[PDB]
RNA sequence: AGACAACCUGGCGAACUGAAACAUCUUAGUAGCCAGAGGAAAAGAAAGCAAAAGCGAUUCCCGUAGUAGCGGCGAGCGAAAUGGGAGCAGCCUAAACCGUGAAAACGGGGUUGUGGGAGAGCAAUACAAGCGUCGUGCUGCUAGGCGAAUCAGUGGAGUGCGGAACCCUAGAUGGUGAAAGUCCAGUAGCCGAAAGCAUCACUAGCUUAUGCUCUGACCCGAGUAGCAUGGGGCACGUGGAAUCCCGUGUGAAUCAGCAAGGACCACCUUGCAAGGCUAAAUACUCCUGGGUGACCGAUAGCGAAGUAGUACCGUGAGGGAAGGGUGAAAAGAACCCCCAUCGGGGAGUGAAAUAGAACAUGAAACCGUAAGCUCUCAAGCAGUGGGAGGGGGAACCCUGACCGCGUGCCUGUUGAAGAAUGAGCCGGCGACUCAUAGGCAGUGGCUUGGUUAAGGGAACCCACCGGAGCCGUAGCGA
RNA sequence: GGCCAGUGAGACGAUGGGGGAUAAGCUUCAUCGUCGAGAGGGAAACAGCCCGGAUCACCAGCUAAGGCCCCUAAAUGACC
RNA sequence: CGGUAGGGGAGCGUUCCGUGUUAGGGAGAAACGCGUGCGUGAGCCGCGUUGGACGAAGCGGAAGCGAGAAUGUCGGCUUG
């Protein structure tokens, strides 16, 4: 009553082809290519989380030195004082955004904190 | 339940022969009537699926080769599963399957597949055949005009199964004739086009009451 | 076609009480009583039920004894 | 109900649980059976009402009580109770009783010792129709029962034993009043 | 007088093992070896079982019962009678006395049992059975034959498809360019044998037995039963140890006797030993014929789909492989050119030969080739999130400058990236299965009960039958 | 209670102790924490210390332990 | 709503059988890939080729039933 299969070729083209562009014997070689594709996952998850984090950080230096650019000791720091003093809800590290597009406009910003 | 006119030759409508037969709870027909299939049919089977195992197949049993001082792995026969020589691990051998399925049950499953295929135009039904030098021309033209011929499985059956109906029913594929030393849940249980005769319609009824 | 055989050893060992529950014999008794206060001995003869895990080590190990519980 | 439209109810069948074919199962690799030990290795294994080598519980309790010789024998006479017999199924009290009677009724059935049993009415119960009973010795409450019923009640010798010619003649001898 | 697959009987007869060690025990009287014989063998017609009630030669299946019991009362072994079925079948001899006798010996009467047979009388015994002589006649086996019904269009080919007829006691099968009751061999049904062989029946011979009764007191399987003693097997391990066969030595009576009824003794009940034969139900497969397959289909299934117990290896016993699939038909490639006639390119065949003979689908590892983008101040379990620059058919896919994060996978550990294990890579083969039983849960049937098992059933499955048996109905007590 | 598992040498840290030499990442017990079986951030790297507990998505925000010169986010911010 | 040993629940898939000489199929059955089509996922729909013959779906049944780990094992191939 023999019952062999064929299921592993598609079990396993399948991650062959998730598998490529991987440059050396993890792009051929499939009892390899299982531990890579496991790895490609992983990291995708921890590139994930981390790049929300790591957003935030590219933000705040480029916020941080748009703001330094007044010749005057500002920071990053005391904007923030007077950000939410004076009640604007959350430019959320956008106008770090602006701050490189509409250059004038986050003048404006600053100086209406300023007051 | 629900009457059924009975036919003739020629296909008219005498008599009323009412049927009632005992049947099984709304929701509980379906698990009660599969079960008696699959212990039919499972019933049925026959093991002839055999198999070798370590221990039948020819292969030797000399250790090939001593424990230690080989870089090897342990082999230990070349008769062992592993190798593919033969030996298989719990391979088939002739079982012989068989379903005690309770008496009282199993004719309980044949009151549910007869009582729901009436009463829904599946079930015509006539009263005797006279058939002499057995042709399956005037039979199979009786099936035309009698019902549903159309050669479509129309299990049918009778009572006592004159010689010269088995006769001229066997060229016929679609539909066997059927006694009840012969009655299977099986062909009874297409409710498709299943015939009687009044000797069935009332031994039928007198088997199971209510 | 094969059947489970009872160890006999503990068949003529325990016994099962009508409403169904293993009863057994208490140990020490046959043997150097000089010893043993009498408060112990009739300690020592009570048919006593039987405690739980060998319960279950035994209705295993006797099987055709129509034990509930 | 076409072979095709059957189904089974639902919870009626459990597919078996298959050991080892993946981790996703959850009994793949080990199968539940955990790591090493007598019980994780293939084989008849530890012998049950065996406590690894300290004395089981058997072996020291005393084999229960009369054990070497003894009838060890309960049954003698089968026991029909009266609330059994008079409740439940009723006789007409035109019909005779005793065993023949009752397998046919089906208030009680003798199978494995048809031969053995005599029969015995129990003491407990009432009977509401007095009934005249041809089976053998019954207990002193169960035969007040049927007296203060009313009901005729006979006595039925079963069997005579044979005795020696000499222990014969002594019991005559006796005699003395 | 040699041969044998398995089954059987006999003789000899282990051990690893289980007892969580091991000497009693268990594997087990198994395996194996030797010796016979059969299609079956062995057993078998009561010195039996029973239990105040009955059975009636053996042999098997169910079930009593995994009960009674045995057991370093440990591991474990485990009956039987009653009950139900399959199958039935009973005979021949040894005395006692008679007719012979070169005193052995043969002939005839005699064979049964709450006791028959040796003894005494008929109105001319017949029906019954077996066997054989050869002989006769059907029934089957070993050849075989007759045997119904259609064509068109499609596309290399039609049995498929659309259309249109017919047969069917024959839509069982195998083939036929592609699958079909109507193409072929066939099948239902029917006819058939010199001759050989089967299972029966009959026509004529031998042969059948208690047709009956009564009063004596002869014999009624002689170094055998007992006993002592040493054992073996009995479900029963020397235990109160019966029955049952054996080694050593003693060594009864026979019917107003003897053996068994679990030491033994009485009374009662059964059977009557030390001579023999006998069919069936029954276990088996190297095999033959018929059929079937929720069996394999090319490392599977026989080890073996071709010179497979082959090649090969060993002195020898013995071990033991791998190698299948051009096409429907070789139509297997005329001729030409390169040409050591290896191998090629045209031509030709074919529907197709990038189907051309180390030829049928052809995966992965591995070996190349071409195109797109890219690496020579580099640093890395080599990916990932961001994406510079460029190429693509004109927002999605390829490649990637540079930054950041990221200490292979499994086993296994208190603890591994670990310099602990394992794996060269790829593809396959490869692991909690079955049988029967106890317990529990889910589901269903039935119920003031539930269920049948063996066995039958015009095969096997099976509707229906089969109530023996089991479970639930009463406990306490050795 | 029923049906059924795995586990049976843990490790370190804090405390009270024995043994040791008030030596050990030692050993042995008692009461708790983490690891074991648990990720993430701080600790440069770094099971067993600190905050903390991961269902997923988010090119949104507020904080804890810890920090604000450069490599890396955030004052080379105030005054003693 | 972390989770190893382990327990329970719900599923996919493969060869074969019932419904079948099924639906469909020489305008063409499966292995390879385009579709981030679709699913929590095992996997499913579609989509193509020289060859090219079989065979789904649904409701059910059975298992020689799911593989990178056994110094496994048979074959083909490499590194040096």
């Amino acid at each position: 009553r023999v019952k062999r299969g064929y299921i592993a070729r598609r079990r396993r083209k399948k991650i062959r082809f998730f598998a490529s562009s991987f440059r050396g014997a993890h792009s051929r070689l499939t009892r390899t290519i299982a531990q890579q594709k496991i790895r490609a996952l992983v990291s995708a998850h921890r590139d994930r989380d981390r790049q929300k984090r790591d957003f935030r950080r590219l933000w705040i230096t480029r916020i941080n030195a748009a703001i330094r650019e007044r010749g005057v000791y500002y920071n990053y720091s005391k904007f923030i004082h007077d950000l939410y003093k004076r009640q604007l809800l959350l430019n959320r590290k956008i106008l770090a955004q602006i701050a490189i597009l509409n250059p004038n406009c986050i003048y404006m910003i600053y100086n209406e904190i300023i007051k | 339940l629900i009457p059924l006119p009975i036919l003739n030759f020629s296909g008219e409508k005498v008599g009323e022969t009412f049927l009632n037969l005992k049947t099984a709870p709304p929701e509980k027909a379906r698990a009660v009537v599969h079960r008696g299939l699959i212990t039919h049919l499972q019933n049925k089977r026959r093991g002839t699926a055999s198999t070798l195992t370590r221990a039948e197949v020819r292969g030797g049993g000399r250790k090939p080769y001593p424990q230690k001082k080989t870089g090897r792995a342990r082999r230990g026969s070349q008769g062992s599963p592993l190798r593919p020589g033969g030996g298989v691990i719990f391979g088939p051998k002739p079982r012989d399957w068989t379903i005690k399925m309770n008496k009282k049950e199993r004719r309980l499953a044949l009151s549910t597949a007869i009582a729901s295929a009436v009463g829904n135009s599946f079930v015509v039904e006539e009263f005797a055949e006279n058939f002499e030098k057995p042709k399956t021309k005037d039979f199979i033209a009786a099936m035309q005009r009698w019902g549903l011929d159309p050669a479509e499985k129309s299990l049918f059956f009778l009572m006592d199964l004159v010689e010269n109906v088995e006769k001229s029913g066997r060229n016929i594929r679609t539909l066997k004739l059927l006694t009840p030393r012969s009655l299977n849940l099986f062909d009874v249980l297409n409710a498709e086009k299943l015939v009687f005769t009044e000797g069935t319609i009332q031994y039928l009824n007198q088997r199971y009451g209510v | 076609g094969y059947k489970m055989k009872t160890h006999k050893a503990s068949a003529k060992r325990f016994r099962v009480t009508g409403k169904g529950k293993i009863v057994r014999r208490r140990a020490g008794k046959q043997h150097l009583l000089a010893k043993k206060n009498t408060k112990r001995k009739n300690r020592l003869s009570k048919l006593i039920q039987v405690d739980r895990s060998d319960y279950d080590n035994v209705i295993g190990a006797l099987p055709y004894l129509k034990v509930n519980r | 109900f076409r072979l095709d439209n059957l189904g089974p109810q639902p919870g009626s069948r459990k597919k078996g649980k298959r050991k080892g074919r993946g981790h996703a199962a959850g009994q793949g690799g080990s199968c539940g059976f955990g790591m090493r030990g007598q019980k994780s290795r293939s084989g008849p294994g530890i012998m049950r009402g065996f406590e690894g080598g300290q004395m089981p519980l058997y072996r020291r309790i005393p084999k229960l009580r009369g054990i070497a010789g003894g009838m060890r024998a309960g049954l003698p006479k089968y026991v029909p109770i009266n609330l059994r017999d008079i409740e439940v199924a009723g006789f007409k009290e035109g019909e005779e009783v005793s065993l023949e009677s009752l397998k046919a009724k089906g208030i009680i059935n003798p199978s494995g010792r048809e031969r053995r049993l005599p029969l015995k009415i129990l003491g407990e119960g009432e009977l509401s129709t007095k009934l005249q009973i041809k089976a053998r010795a019954f207990s002193g409450s169960a035969k007040e029962k049927l007296e203060a019923a009313g009901c005729s009640v006979t006595v039925l010798p079963g069997r005579k034993k044979y005795i020696k010619e000499s222990v014969r003649k002594n019991l005559a001898r006796a005699d003395e009043y």
